[PDB]
RNA sequence: CUGGGCCAGCAUCAGUUUUGGUGGCAGGAUAAAUCCAUAGGAAUGUAGCUUGCCUCGGUAAGUAUUAUAGCCUGUG
RNA sequence: AGAACUGGCGAUGCGGGAUGAACCGAACGUAGAGUUAAGGUGCCGGAAUACACGCUCAUCAGACACCACAAAAGGUGUUAGUUCAUCUAGACAGCCGACCGGCCGAAUGAACUA
RNA sequence: UUUGCUCCACACAAUAUAGAUGGAUACGAAUAAGGCGUCCUUGUGGCGUCGCUGAACCAUAGCAGGCUAGCAACGGUGCACUUGGCGGAAAGGCCUUGGGUGCUUGCUGGCGAAUUGCAAUGUCAUUUUGCGUGGGGAUAAAUCAUUUGUAUACGACUUAGA
């Protein structure tokens, strides 16, 4: 039905900027400075004052509409990731071979190594996406914890490695073997 | 002076037609700035010339000019209707034709 | 059924030595044209009492203009309609500054999402809707509220000039 | 009006600029057509590619030789399309095609030329907001035209030196516009805006 | 600095109150005001002074000019004159460029042969000046 | 240098027709509207007024029917 | 395959349906001018890339009678509509100390139709 | 081996023209955004301004643009040279110096135009090619026959021979 307008705000804490030029939307903060390219999306940005910003869609349908909230979604981590920062963790789980995972460098890459899974005599290798730190935990077996800035990096480079280990071939319902995803959180502000 | 033209430039698109049938005794002939059938009421009744060269002498020259009168308005877009003492050659299409201001009611 | 009129439509059936004064019916018919109209008056009647035109005649026919043509008014509009698996009532809202504007979107609306040509529709009572807060479907409540202001954004000007010489803008 | 008419490419929507520039030939007009890579095509990537792959997968049976012939560039992805739009099979139409010229980025003796732009055509104004679109020349590539880097990259050169001259054109006009002040304020300025100049 | 920039197209707003430039019509050509809203399209303008009735028009045929004066939604031809006037739209939209040029072009399409004339005398007797005072400083 | 024949332009007409500008009339709810007057009314409630605001710029609540905005409805 | 009534094809060109015995329009001496039918008016192609309100995004979208096919059955795609239930005797989401209460301040839940 | 060859000059007759007639007038990029002016820590920066069409800009007066006398400019423009740069996407064009020379409607004078008879007639462009003259520059191959077999139905292929 067309609404005539619907907006939507974004909280911008003390101590971070927000620049939005051409829907290219830069945020700085403490830990750092992400960019987004919003331009595949027509949306009005308007900065209320330097800790509000609405983001307008005018005259939008249902599937303009429900682009709006997630760009504001967008924005938002964006901020949370640049002051609060995001962990995330995971768990080798194996019942029978342990899974060997260490970090290796090859021709200044740093990509994540996975032996013995399974069994395997292969050697799985992911990239660590850049900006997102690995390190594993001296408290808790089989951990390795990434965490960055960006949701988007950190949670992919964790499901690069969480898909790396799929167990073809086998009963997935018995051989539950992999390394999953355990915790979502942050840097900062606990965890 | 820099500029002798004392006619409308123009071009001759095609014949009159149907779909399928041509007619070759009307041409259909677009003028320089007119853009709907108001503006070509103006030039209705005004002399066109086609301007060719040949290889044989008329009187001292190989230039020969085809005369034709412009009849009505074609559509809506400022088209306009024409007729030649003879037919134009049909390769002509395309081509630039001249549109002068007489006879004038001005 | 082209761009509408209001006819105040008077008819009866004719008058016979038994019954002298039969009683008069009016109905408001929208249609494009006299003819029109007065043809709509029996093809409903037929559907309600029984007349024929030939049995009858009609006594007066009347356009209505608008009162307030000028003032904006939210309107209620009911709606018998065919479809094509079955006939079916609606009511539906439109906002606008006559009856004849109303109905002149209505038949489109009922043409635009349900497909429903002029003559499968029915206009069973349309009425002005006399407070605000009484309109129920939103799609006219949004222009409702108060100190309504809104953008028209990525303007798009006709050209005429086949060719232009610079990159359009849209910028309103 | 004009001899010859350089169209801008980019940002075009194909079918409708064909549309009009086979009428220009046929009405007389010489054109070319600079930049046919940036030109664009409404639908998404993948429609657009895959509608490209039925093209290609028409062929003459028995000689895939003399079947229809698939090419790739942009500007020839371009001219099948106008070529579709013009009788070509006839004398006229051969002769409209010849007043027709197109090339991908913008050649030697063009890039010095003023070029204009075709507003039914051109898909900002045309297309709906939201709409997909294909860039032509990023399609072109995908069905194996090989010269988009290289385009690209005489491209950015010329960009370069067009704006340097750019730079100096914007500059003189300053030294045009600054010299011009104590007219603008002047008697035969008075006297010519009167007439509205 | 940290201010947190954001730039915020401005748009031309439908709203009561916006002055407004019929560009098809009978009225096309003057300017007129939105008393009310109907649509996202259908509006309600009443144009007193320059002419323009109260009516229905669409958006389409309307180009909002950057121009308000405070209306309130719904006023009656009356006293969308008065406060019309009391708000100087005519006054102020004259002063623009935009009007300005409208009125330039048709000053220049009025012109007759002898003022075509005069023109370029004029024009080459200003191009003396200036292409001589270009190649100053 | 003039005849007749031919071809062309313009004018004045004739027949067919096409496309403008413009005048005077008739009907209607003797258009309905604007506008004016008279009675009334409401809120997407204007001015005021209590309420707490107050960085006294903002003030959102409660009142408040023309007041420092207006609108709607009837009648004429 | 076989009857009824009329209209046609055959025996008939013409304009339209790209193409075509039979459809739509119209039936035909030689010509000029005007106007139209059916059908069309982005480009091929004569004729508005005309005006207007909506709908539709299809990883074979769709695009016009005869006509050159698709059905049952599904869709939390989107659009309008119906019914019943809850809701200013302040619900439904949400934050705040199954259920209840404070703030909010107008909708909500289900089954349907096309 | 009869006349050669090419380049340049401006010179006559032919030759063809998908169609000269004031001028194709150069940022890049975005469009839910930009252009320009300005300002400067040169920035996703500040201030100002514009759009709403090139309905622009430049050019445009003088026998198809004649003859002649001056004023004020120190400019504008054409052509024929000249100094440098930049251009490889198809650069074959762009910017520049330097003088010489022709005009200039920026402005003021003095003459001419007719009868081409009330419109049909009109500026000559622009491609190839042939005679010619005036000087500049250069002085080959290939095929056949013969010949090889890395080739071959015939042509063709590939070698060799002053
Ligand atoms: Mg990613
Ligand atoms: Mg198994
Ligand atoms: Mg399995
Ligand atoms: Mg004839
Ligand atoms: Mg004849
Ligand atoms: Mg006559
Ligand atoms: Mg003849
Ligand atoms: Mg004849
Ligand atoms: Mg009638
Ligand atoms: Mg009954
Ligand atoms: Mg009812
Ligand atoms: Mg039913
Ligand atoms: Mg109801
Ligand atoms: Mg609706
Ligand atoms: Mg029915
Ligand atoms: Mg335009
Ligand atoms: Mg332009
Ligand atoms: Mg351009
Ligand atoms: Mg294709
Ligand atoms: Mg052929
Ligand atoms: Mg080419
Ligand atoms: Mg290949
Ligand atoms: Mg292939
Ligand atoms: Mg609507
Ligand atoms: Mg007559
Ligand atoms: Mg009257
Ligand atoms: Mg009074
Ligand atoms: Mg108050
Ligand atoms: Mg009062
Ligand atoms: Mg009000
Ligand atoms: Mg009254
Ligand atoms: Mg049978
Ligand atoms: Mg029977
Ligand atoms: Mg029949
Ligand atoms: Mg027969
Ligand atoms: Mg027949
Ligand atoms: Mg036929
Ligand atoms: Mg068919
Ligand atoms: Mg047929
Ligand atoms: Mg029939
Ligand atoms: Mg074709
Ligand atoms: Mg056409
Ligand atoms: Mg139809
Ligand atoms: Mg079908
Ligand atoms: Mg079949
Ligand atoms: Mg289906
Ligand atoms: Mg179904
Ligand atoms: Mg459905
Ligand atoms: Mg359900
Ligand atoms: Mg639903
Ligand atoms: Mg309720
Ligand atoms: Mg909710
Ligand atoms: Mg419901
Ligand atoms: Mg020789
Ligand atoms: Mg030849
Ligand atoms: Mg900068
Ligand atoms: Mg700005
Ligand atoms: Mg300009
Ligand atoms: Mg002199
Ligand atoms: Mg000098
Ligand atoms: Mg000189
Ligand atoms: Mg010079
Ligand atoms: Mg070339
Ligand atoms: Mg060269
Ligand atoms: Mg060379
Ligand atoms: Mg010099
Ligand atoms: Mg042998
Ligand atoms: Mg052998
Ligand atoms: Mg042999």
């Amino acid at each position: 039905m067309k609404y005539i307008q619907t907006e939507q705000q974004i909280e911008v804490p003390e101590g971070v900027t927000v620049s939005i030029k051409s829907r290219i939307v830069k945020v700085v903060g403490p830990r750092g400075t992400l960019t987004k390219n919003l331009k595949h999306i027509d949306v009005t940005f308007t900065k209320v004052n330097n800790q509000l910003i609405k983001v307008a869609v005018h005259n939008g349908g249902r599937k303009h509409v429900a682009a709006l909230r997630t760009v504001k979604s967008l924005v938002d981590n964006m901020i949370t990731g640049v002051t609060k920062g995001y962990k995330y963790k995971m768990r080798y789980v194996y019942a029978h071979f342990p899974i060997n995972v260490n970090i290796v460098e090859k021709d200044g890459a740093k990509f994540i190594e996975v032996r013995n899974f399974l069994g395997d005599k292969k050697i799985r290798n992911v990239p660590v996406r850049d900006g997102v730190t690995i390190e594993f935990s001296t408290n808790v077996k089989d951990e390795i914890v990434l965490s960055g800035n960006s949701v988007e990096d950190v949670s992919q480079n964790a499901a690069d490695l969480q898909q790396i280990c799929r167990v073809r071939n086998k009963d997935i319902r018995k051989f539950l073997d992999g390394i999953y995803v355990s915790h979502k959180g942050f840097i900062t502000e606990d965890l | 002076a820099e500029s002798h033209r004392l006619y409308v430039k123009g071009k001759h698109l095609s014949y009159q037609r149907s779909k399928r049938v041509n007619n070759p005794n009307v041409s259909l002939i677009k003028i320089e700035g007119v853009a709907t059938p108001q503006d070509a009421q103006f030039y209705l009744g005004k002399r066109i010339a086609y301007v060719y060269r040949a290889s044989k002498e008329v009187r001292g020259s190989k230039i020969r000019v085809m005369w034709g009168k412009v009849t009505r308005t074609h559509g809506n877009s400022g088209v306009v209707r024409a007729t030649f003492r003879n037919n134009l050659p049909a390769k002509t299409f395309g081509a630039s034709v001249r549109i002068f201001l007489y006879p004038s009611n001005i | 059924m082209a761009h509408f009129k209001e006819y105040q439509v008077i008819g009866r059936r004719l008058p016979t030595e038994s019954v002298p004064e039969p009683k008069l019916f009016r109905m408001r018919i929208f249609a494009s044209n006299e003819v029109i109209a007065k043809s709509r008056y029996w093809y409903f009647l037929q559907k309600l009492h029984k007349v024929k035109k030939a049995s009858g005649e009609i006594v007066s026919i009347n356009q209505i203009n608008e009162a307030h043509p000028t003032k904006v008014k939210n309107f209620g509009v009911w709606v018998r309609y065919d479809s094509r698996s079955g006939t079916h009532n609606m009511y539906k809202e439109i906002r606008d500054v006559s009856r004849v504007a109303a109905v002149e979107t209505l038949y489109q609306d009922m043409a635009a999402r349900h497909r429903a040509r002029f003559r499968s529709i029915h206009i069973l009572k349309v009425a002005e809707i006399e407070k605000t807060a009484d309109v129920k479907r939103q799609y006219v409540k949004q222009f409702l509220t108060k100190d309504l202001k809104f953008p028209l954004p990525h303007r798009v000007q006709k050209s005429t000039k086949t060719f232009s010489y610079k990159r359009p803008s849209t910028f309103y | 009006v004009e001899p010859v008419v350089v169209i801008d490419g980019k940002g075009h929507l194909v079918g409708r600029l064909a549309s009009v520039v086979a009428k220009q030939l046929l009405n007389g007009q010489k054109i070319v057509v600079v930049r046919a890579e940036e030109l664009n095509i409404s639908g998404e990537f993948f429609r657009n590619k895959l509608k490209y792959h039925d093209f290609l997968r028409k062929a003459t049976a028995f000689n895939k030789t003399r079947g229809p012939f698939h090419f790739r560039a942009p500007s020839r992805i371009f001219y099948k399309a106008l070529r579709g739009m013009v009788s070509h099979k006839t004398a006229r139409g051969k002769a409209a095609l010849e007043r027709l010229k197109v090339f991908e980025g913008i050649p030697p003796p063009y890039d010095k030329k003023k070029r204009v732009v075709v507003p039914q055509a051109l898909r900002v104004l045309r297309l709906k907001p939201g709409r997909k679109y294909t860039t032509l020349g990023k399609l072109s590539t995908s069905v194996g035209w090989k010269y988009e880097d290289v385009v690209a990259k005489l491209e950015a050169k010329r960009k370069v030196s067009s704006a340097e001259y750019y730079a100096k054109k914007r500059a003189f006009t300053k030294k045009v516009a600054s010299a011009n002040a104590t007219a603008a304020e002047s008697d035969v300025a008075k006297q010519l805006a009167a007439l509205g100049y | 600095s940290t201010d947190s920039i954001v730039k915020a197209s401005n748009w031309r707003l439908v709203e009561v109150g916006r002055v407004v430039l019929i560009k098809k019509g009978q009225s096309a050509g003057k300017l007129a005001a939105i008393v009310e809203i109907i649509d996202q399209k259908k509006v309600l303008i009443d144009g007193p002074k320059a002419g323009v009735p109260r009516q229905a028009i669409n958006l389409g045929q309307v180009v909002l000019t950057p121009l308000t004066f405070a209306l309130p939604r719904g006023a009656r031809t009356a006293t969308v004159s008065k406060k019309w006037a009391a708000a100087a739209v005519c006054e102020k939209w004259a002063a623009s460029s935009w009007a300005k040029k409208i009125a330039q072009r048709e000053r220049r399409a009025a012109l007759t042969d002898f003022e075509r004339f005069q023109v370029m005398v004029l024009r080459k007797q200003k191009r003396y000046t200036v292409k001589k005072a270009l190649a100053k400083a």
